[PDB]
DNA sequence: ACTGGAGAAAGAAAGTGAAAGGAAGATAAAACGGGATTCATACACCGTTAAATACCGGTTTAAAAATCCCGTGGCGCGTTTTAAAAAATCTGTGCGGGTGATTTTAT
DNA sequence: ATAAAATCACCCGCACAGATTTTTTAAAACGCGCCACGGGATTTTTAAACCGGTATTTAACGGTGTATGAATCCCGTTTTATCTTCCTTTCACTTTCTTTCTCCAGT
């Protein structure tokens, strides 16, 4: 489901998060193929904070979202200098339950790579909810 | 299609503007890359998309020791870079095919 | 005592989840081979001359060419095998309206 | 119980690319036979060495002005060493089917 870059330097490439398959393909036709990738979604994900260790693992989301940064995962493998892209970018739709899917990224990658969110790599989009014509 | 060279290396690309009727870029993608993976079309190093807001661009590189116009031809005969479109005009005339 | 139905025991055959391992794949590190520069340095081209070699006239002689008899194996013919290439026959697949169905997360 | 996001099978005609499957054809082979060819023993003739001498023809030598060979720096190519894997296989376990042994109510 990745639609991938051409740029090979990992500083100067970027990554979207986005929920469905829908606003996949809406980004995918209008994107900059130099410098920027797509990744899809499948609805809420799971809660990490109430999960177990082998319930995130067997989960198949997350483990797609783990393949596509290519960091590791459980501290041991882990290492942060493995980062395939300098800017992560979360966006979502406009309304709560956008808010809502952004919680809970944002719990995951709090609880499981801090050095991510330490170092700045996390961004987050701000696309528009109305539009107004008149005349 | 066309074929563009190089004016100082000599190298020579491959340049596709326009597909025809009914076909998906996309399968048609994975076929010639399929073809090049099995050794059975010869003279290819290179293959990517780069179509923008401009166009449609597909470019594909030869090898040091090939001619473009020959790969060409290859590819019209084996993929759907080339496609044959049969008409048969029926519809419904006072309620009967004809 | 005897009969026939029914439930429980016991025994044997089939399906099952887990099993080294090995040929069969697959993926990285390494050794390789083929172009762009950079000159110093050895190589290509031009006058001079002593010397080494080609050439002619007439022998000759020993060696090679020419000739005859014969007895064989190496080509030629006819008839079979056997791979190799070509023609013929099957197998998938996608286009667009229709029939009917599946799964994962949060509170 | 309300919300967020997803997935698959078949029917109907037609055209073509790719994968078996017969069918034909040219090369390789075997058995038999005969005559073309080469060996051996005489005649014959001529190619080249040898003496002259003469008349050219080449190679070594001394100046100028380049074209190229070894060295350096890269990047696509191919090898080799190194990981994971699905079918074969048994095998102890479990399950499920078939026969037997009583109970036992009724008359």
């Amino acid at each position: 489901k990745l639609a991938d870059c051409q740029e090979r330097d990992p500083a100067l490439s970027e990554l979207y998060l986005v929920e469905g398959d829908s606003a996949g393909g809406s980004a995918k036709q209008g994107r900059n193929r130099k410098n920027q990738a797509i990744l899809p979604l499948k609805g809420k994900i799971l809660n990490v904070e109430k999960a177990r260790f082998d319930k995130m693992l067997s989960s198949q989301e997350v483990a797609t979202l783990i393949t596509a940064l290519g960091c590791g995962i459980g501290r041991d493998e882990y290492n942060p200098d493995k980062l395939r892209y300098h800017s992560i970018i979360i966006m979502t739709d406009a309304d709560v339950d956008g808010s809502h899917i952004r919680t809970l990224l944002l719990t995951f990658f709090y609880r499981q790579m801090p050095e991510i969110v330490e170092r700045g790599h996390v961004y987050i989009a701000q696309p528009p909810l109305y539009k107004v014509k008149k005349g | 299609a066309e074929v563009e060279v190089d004016a100082k290396t000599g190298r020579e690309t491959i340049i596709v503007h326009e597909i025809p009727y009914q076909v998906n870029k996309a399968r048609l993608i994975e076929k010639i890359a399929e073809l090049v993976k099995e050794k059975r079309v010869e003279g290819i190093s290179a293959l990517r998309d780069e179509s923008d807001k401009d166009g449609m661009r597909i470019v594909i590189e030869v090898k040091r020791d090939a001619v473009g116009e020959v790969v060409l031809n290859n590819l019209y005969s084996q993929t759907q870079l080339q496609v044959s479109f049969g008409i048969n005009m029926v519809a419904l005339h006072h309620g009967q095919p004809k």
